[PDB]
Protein backbone atom coordinates (compact mmCIF):
# COMPACT_ATOMS: atom_id res chain seq x y z
CA UNK A 1 0.00 0.00 0.00
CA UNK A 2 0.84 3.71 -0.79
CA UNK A 3 0.62 6.09 2.58
CA UNK A 4 -2.28 7.66 1.01
CA UNK A 5 -4.25 4.74 -0.44
CA UNK A 6 -5.88 3.22 2.72
CA UNK A 7 -10.25 3.63 2.34
CA UNK A 8 -12.32 5.54 4.77
CA UNK A 9 -11.23 4.63 8.56
CA UNK A 10 -8.60 2.23 7.20
CA UNK A 11 -5.10 4.06 9.08
CA UNK A 12 -1.36 3.37 7.18
CA UNK A 13 1.72 1.40 8.91
CA UNK A 14 4.46 -0.38 7.12
CA UNK A 15 3.17 -1.19 3.80
CA UNK A 16 0.14 -2.17 4.64
CA UNK A 17 -4.06 -0.37 5.84
CA UNK A 18 -4.93 -1.54 8.91
CA UNK A 19 -8.46 -1.54 10.22
CA UNK A 20 -9.53 -1.98 13.91
CA UNK A 21 -13.27 -2.95 13.58
CA UNK A 22 -15.28 -2.75 17.15
CA UNK A 23 -18.31 -4.41 15.89
CA UNK A 24 -17.73 -7.73 17.93
CA UNK A 25 -18.06 -11.47 16.74
CA UNK A 26 -16.61 -14.61 16.94
CA UNK A 27 -13.06 -15.75 15.85
CA UNK A 28 -14.06 -17.22 12.48
CA UNK A 29 -16.69 -14.38 11.27
CA UNK A 30 -13.65 -12.18 12.42
CA UNK A 31 -12.21 -13.79 9.36
CA UNK A 32 -14.91 -13.59 7.20
CA UNK A 33 -15.65 -9.45 8.17
CA UNK A 34 -11.91 -9.19 7.02
CA UNK A 35 -12.45 -11.22 3.76
CA UNK A 36 -15.72 -8.98 3.06
CA UNK A 37 -13.41 -5.90 3.16
CA UNK A 38 -11.36 -7.31 0.48
CA UNK A 39 -8.22 -7.70 3.01
CA UNK A 40 -8.02 -10.76 6.04
CA UNK A 41 -7.27 -10.27 9.43
CA UNK A 42 -3.83 -9.01 11.02
CA UNK A 43 -0.33 -11.37 10.54
CA UNK A 44 2.11 -9.43 12.64
CA UNK A 45 5.78 -10.23 11.43
CA UNK A 46 7.67 -7.81 13.62
CA UNK A 47 8.28 -5.82 16.34
CA UNK A 48 7.68 -2.90 14.57
CA UNK A 49 3.92 -3.52 13.54
CA UNK A 50 3.08 -5.14 17.05
CA UNK A 51 4.20 -1.78 18.73
CA UNK A 52 2.27 0.22 15.97
CA UNK A 53 -1.19 -2.63 17.11
CA UNK A 54 -0.50 -1.99 20.85
CA UNK A 55 -0.37 1.91 20.55
CA UNK A 56 -3.54 2.16 18.65
CA UNK A 57 -5.63 -0.67 20.85
CA UNK A 58 -3.70 0.63 24.52
CA UNK A 59 -5.24 4.19 23.34
CA UNK A 60 -8.60 2.67 24.12
CA UNK A 61 -10.04 0.93 26.98
CA UNK A 62 -13.60 -0.29 26.24
CA UNK A 63 -11.96 -3.96 25.10
CA UNK A 64 -9.49 -6.17 26.43
CA UNK A 65 -9.21 -8.40 23.09
CA UNK A 66 -8.97 -8.28 19.53
CA UNK A 67 -8.96 -11.16 17.13
CA UNK A 68 -6.11 -11.19 14.80
CA UNK A 69 -4.89 -14.13 12.08
CA UNK A 70 -3.47 -17.18 13.52
CA UNK A 71 -4.76 -20.40 14.79
CA UNK A 72 -3.80 -23.67 15.48
CA UNK A 73 -2.58 -25.13 11.83
CA UNK A 74 -3.47 -29.24 12.78
CA UNK A 75 -0.90 -30.28 9.41
CA UNK A 76 1.91 -29.08 11.30
CA UNK A 77 1.36 -29.12 15.31
CA UNK A 78 1.86 -25.16 15.50
CA UNK A 79 0.32 -21.36 15.84
CA UNK A 80 0.78 -20.10 11.71
CA UNK A 81 -0.88 -16.82 10.38
CA UNK A 82 -3.72 -17.22 8.64
CA UNK A 83 -1.80 -17.30 5.04
CA UNK A 84 0.16 -20.53 6.29
CA UNK A 85 3.16 -18.57 7.12
CA UNK A 86 5.34 -18.77 9.86
CA UNK A 87 5.52 -17.12 13.22
CA UNK A 88 8.83 -15.78 13.35
CA UNK A 89 8.43 -12.67 15.81
CA UNK A 90 7.58 -13.77 19.68
CA UNK A 91 4.86 -11.34 20.37
CA UNK A 92 3.11 -14.41 23.39
CA UNK A 93 2.19 -12.70 26.71
CA UNK A 94 4.13 -14.66 29.24
CA UNK A 95 2.98 -18.45 29.04
CA UNK A 96 1.39 -18.60 26.07
CA UNK A 97 -0.02 -20.55 24.11
CA UNK A 98 -1.54 -22.69 27.00
CA UNK A 99 -3.14 -24.85 24.60
CA UNK A 100 -3.28 -26.54 21.49
CA UNK A 101 -6.02 -25.68 18.49
CA UNK A 102 -7.34 -22.27 19.27
CA UNK A 103 -7.32 -18.33 17.48
CA UNK A 104 -5.26 -15.71 18.53
CA UNK A 105 -6.21 -12.04 20.24
CA UNK A 106 -4.44 -10.01 21.62
CA UNK A 107 -5.61 -9.68 25.31
CA UNK A 108 -5.24 -7.17 27.68
CA UNK A 109 -5.75 -8.89 31.41
CA UNK A 110 -3.31 -9.74 34.39
CA UNK A 111 0.22 -10.63 33.13
CA UNK A 112 -0.79 -9.78 29.57
CA UNK A 113 -0.38 -6.58 28.97
CA UNK A 114 -1.47 -6.48 25.00
CA UNK A 115 0.41 -9.21 23.97
CA UNK A 116 -1.22 -12.54 21.60
CA UNK A 117 -2.78 -15.31 24.12
CA UNK A 118 -4.74 -18.39 22.61
CA UNK A 119 -8.51 -19.44 23.12
CA UNK A 120 -10.29 -22.36 22.55
CA UNK A 121 -13.64 -21.20 21.52
CA UNK A 122 -12.74 -19.72 17.95
CA UNK A 123 -16.68 -19.48 17.18
CA UNK A 124 -18.78 -18.05 20.01
CA UNK A 125 -16.53 -15.98 22.50
CA UNK A 126 -17.45 -12.49 20.18
CA UNK A 127 -14.65 -9.35 20.13
CA UNK A 128 -13.32 -7.10 18.03
CA UNK A 129 -10.85 -7.62 15.35
CA UNK A 130 -7.96 -6.15 13.22
CA UNK A 131 -7.56 -6.47 9.59
CA UNK A 132 -5.21 -5.92 7.41
CA UNK A 133 -4.08 -5.94 3.63
CA UNK A 134 -0.72 -4.77 1.79
CA UNK A 135 -2.90 -3.63 -1.30
CA UNK A 136 -1.27 -6.46 -3.88
CA UNK B 1 -1.25 13.44 2.99
CA UNK B 2 -0.77 16.64 1.15
CA UNK B 3 -2.66 18.19 -1.56
CA UNK B 4 -2.16 20.05 -4.79
CA UNK B 5 -2.69 22.89 -2.42
CA UNK B 6 0.38 22.43 -0.38
CA UNK B 7 3.45 21.61 -2.68
CA UNK B 8 4.94 25.14 -3.11
CA UNK B 9 6.52 26.71 -5.86
CA UNK B 10 8.02 24.19 -8.13
CA UNK B 11 7.61 21.44 -6.75
CA UNK B 12 5.97 17.89 -8.42
CA UNK B 13 2.56 16.72 -6.70
CA UNK B 14 2.17 12.82 -6.63
CA UNK B 15 0.31 10.37 -4.27
CA UNK B 16 -0.57 12.74 -1.38
CA UNK B 17 3.58 14.02 -1.36
CA UNK B 18 5.51 17.35 -2.70
CA UNK B 19 8.64 16.35 -4.41
CA UNK B 20 11.68 19.00 -5.02
CA UNK B 21 13.79 17.33 -7.86
CA UNK B 22 16.89 19.79 -6.94
CA UNK B 23 19.42 19.74 -9.34
CA UNK B 24 22.32 21.09 -7.48
CA UNK B 25 26.00 19.48 -6.99
CA UNK B 26 25.94 18.17 -3.12
CA UNK B 27 26.67 15.00 -0.96
CA UNK B 28 24.63 12.74 0.18
CA UNK B 29 25.22 14.22 3.84
CA UNK B 30 24.91 17.79 2.07
CA UNK B 31 21.86 16.76 -0.04
CA UNK B 32 20.14 15.51 3.48
CA UNK B 33 20.88 18.93 5.11
CA UNK B 34 19.38 20.57 2.12
CA UNK B 35 16.23 19.13 2.27
CA UNK B 36 16.31 19.89 5.81
CA UNK B 37 16.69 23.68 4.98
CA UNK B 38 13.44 23.46 2.67
CA UNK B 39 11.45 21.62 6.16
CA UNK B 40 11.50 18.15 4.53
CA UNK B 41 13.57 14.92 3.46
CA UNK B 42 15.58 13.24 1.18
CA UNK B 43 12.51 11.17 -0.76
CA UNK B 44 11.06 7.78 1.21
CA UNK B 45 9.50 5.38 -1.61
CA UNK B 46 6.94 3.69 0.25
CA UNK B 47 5.24 1.84 -2.92
CA UNK B 48 5.56 0.75 -6.79
CA UNK B 49 3.13 3.86 -7.79
CA UNK B 50 6.03 6.28 -6.04
CA UNK B 51 8.60 4.88 -7.86
CA UNK B 52 6.86 4.62 -11.09
CA UNK B 53 6.43 8.67 -10.55
CA UNK B 54 10.02 9.53 -9.45
CA UNK B 55 11.45 6.99 -12.88
CA UNK B 56 8.81 9.40 -15.02
CA UNK B 57 10.38 12.22 -14.16
CA UNK B 58 14.11 11.60 -14.17
CA UNK B 59 13.91 9.43 -17.59
CA UNK B 60 12.42 12.96 -18.69
CA UNK B 61 15.99 14.62 -18.27
CA UNK B 62 19.82 13.31 -19.70
CA UNK B 63 21.90 15.75 -18.05
CA UNK B 64 22.05 13.14 -14.84
CA UNK B 65 22.85 9.99 -13.91
CA UNK B 66 21.58 9.76 -9.95
CA UNK B 67 20.12 11.61 -7.64
CA UNK B 68 20.19 11.08 -4.04
CA UNK B 69 17.56 9.72 -1.95
CA UNK B 70 16.61 9.36 1.76
CA UNK B 71 18.43 5.72 2.17
CA UNK B 72 21.36 4.46 3.84
CA UNK B 73 22.96 1.27 6.00
CA UNK B 74 22.02 1.90 9.43
CA UNK B 75 24.51 0.06 12.38
CA UNK B 76 21.56 -0.05 14.77
CA UNK B 77 19.93 -2.43 12.38
CA UNK B 78 22.71 -3.84 9.98
CA UNK B 79 20.92 -3.05 7.36
CA UNK B 80 19.43 -0.74 4.51
CA UNK B 81 16.37 1.44 5.45
CA UNK B 82 14.76 4.48 5.43
CA UNK B 83 16.75 7.65 7.31
CA UNK B 84 13.77 7.89 9.38
CA UNK B 85 14.42 4.35 10.71
CA UNK B 86 11.29 2.76 8.70
CA UNK B 87 12.33 -0.62 6.71
CA UNK B 88 12.18 -0.76 3.34
CA UNK B 89 8.50 -1.94 2.31
CA UNK B 90 9.26 -1.82 -1.76
CA UNK B 91 12.29 -2.64 -2.86
CA UNK B 92 13.73 -0.65 -6.05
CA UNK B 93 17.62 -2.61 -6.05
CA UNK B 94 18.45 -2.17 -10.23
CA UNK B 95 20.14 -5.36 -11.41
CA UNK B 96 22.99 -6.91 -9.19
CA UNK B 97 22.57 -4.32 -6.68
CA UNK B 98 23.05 -3.72 -3.90
CA UNK B 99 26.77 -3.25 -4.47
CA UNK B 100 26.86 -3.86 -0.01
CA UNK B 101 29.24 -1.46 0.29
CA UNK B 102 27.72 0.49 3.45
CA UNK B 103 26.71 3.37 1.85
CA UNK B 104 23.81 5.63 0.59
CA UNK B 105 21.27 5.62 -1.88
CA UNK B 106 20.23 6.97 -4.64
CA UNK B 107 18.20 6.38 -7.91
CA UNK B 108 20.73 5.56 -10.75
CA UNK B 109 20.76 5.43 -14.69
CA UNK B 110 23.78 3.55 -15.44
CA UNK B 111 24.11 0.01 -18.07
CA UNK B 112 21.71 -2.38 -16.52
CA UNK B 113 20.72 -0.12 -13.82
CA UNK B 114 17.78 1.94 -15.30
CA UNK B 115 16.24 4.31 -12.86
CA UNK B 116 16.87 1.85 -9.79
CA UNK B 117 18.39 2.11 -6.61
CA UNK B 118 21.86 2.00 -6.12
CA UNK B 119 24.31 2.37 -2.87
CA UNK B 120 27.29 4.49 -3.57
CA UNK B 121 30.64 4.13 -0.93
CA UNK B 122 30.96 7.95 -0.64
CA UNK B 123 28.43 9.73 1.39
CA UNK B 124 30.20 13.19 2.02
CA UNK B 125 32.79 13.80 -1.55
CA UNK B 126 29.93 12.27 -4.47
CA UNK B 127 28.33 15.30 -5.34
CA UNK B 128 24.67 15.52 -7.40
CA UNK B 129 21.25 16.29 -7.52
CA UNK B 130 18.61 14.74 -5.17
CA UNK B 131 14.94 13.89 -4.30
CA UNK B 132 13.00 16.10 -1.40
CA UNK B 133 9.77 15.27 -0.51
CA UNK B 134 6.94 16.72 2.04
CA UNK B 135 4.14 14.48 2.61
CA UNK B 136 2.37 16.19 5.30
CA UNK B 137 2.74 13.03 8.18
C1 LIG C 1 -11.22 -14.12 24.90
C2 LIG C 1 -9.95 -14.30 25.60
O1 LIG C 1 -8.88 -14.08 25.03
N1 LIG C 1 -10.09 -14.71 26.88
C3 LIG C 1 -8.94 -15.01 27.67
C4 LIG C 1 -8.57 -16.50 27.79
O2 LIG C 1 -8.24 -17.12 26.56
C5 LIG C 1 -7.40 -16.61 28.70
O3 LIG C 1 -7.10 -18.00 29.03
C6 LIG C 1 -7.55 -15.87 30.03
C7 LIG C 1 -6.25 -15.96 30.79
O4 LIG C 1 -5.29 -15.17 30.12
O5 LIG C 1 -8.01 -14.51 29.78
C8 LIG C 1 -9.19 -14.93 29.16
O6 LIG C 1 -10.41 -14.54 29.64
C1 LIG D 1 27.15 8.00 -7.17
C2 LIG D 1 26.74 6.74 -7.80
O1 LIG D 1 25.60 6.23 -7.65
N1 LIG D 1 27.69 6.20 -8.53
C3 LIG D 1 27.53 4.91 -9.10
C4 LIG D 1 28.30 3.78 -8.35
O2 LIG D 1 27.90 3.58 -7.06
C5 LIG D 1 28.05 2.47 -9.03
O3 LIG D 1 28.95 1.49 -8.53
C6 LIG D 1 28.32 2.56 -10.51
C7 LIG D 1 28.06 1.26 -11.24
O4 LIG D 1 26.75 0.77 -10.95
O5 LIG D 1 27.53 3.64 -11.04
C8 LIG D 1 28.25 4.60 -10.38
O6 LIG D 1 29.06 5.36 -11.22
CA1 LIG E 1 1.53 -7.75 8.82
CA1 LIG F 1 -5.82 -20.76 25.77
CA1 LIG G 1 7.13 8.78 0.12
CA1 LIG H 1 26.79 0.61 -5.58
Amino acid sequence: CCKCDCQSGWEWFGGSCYLFDETERGWEDSKTFCESQNAALVTVESSEEDDFIRGVISAQSAFHYYWIGGSWDAEHSEYRWIDGSSISFNGWGPNRPDADEGCMDYLNYKEIVWQWNDHQDCVNTKGPSICETDCS
Amino acid sequence: CCSEDDCPSGWKFFGGSCYLFDEGSRGWEGSKAFCESKDASLVTVECSKEDDFIRGILSGQTAKHYYWIGARWNEEHNDYRWIDGSPFTFIGWGPGKPDNNKGCLDYLNYKEVVWQWNDHVDCENTNGPCICEIDCS
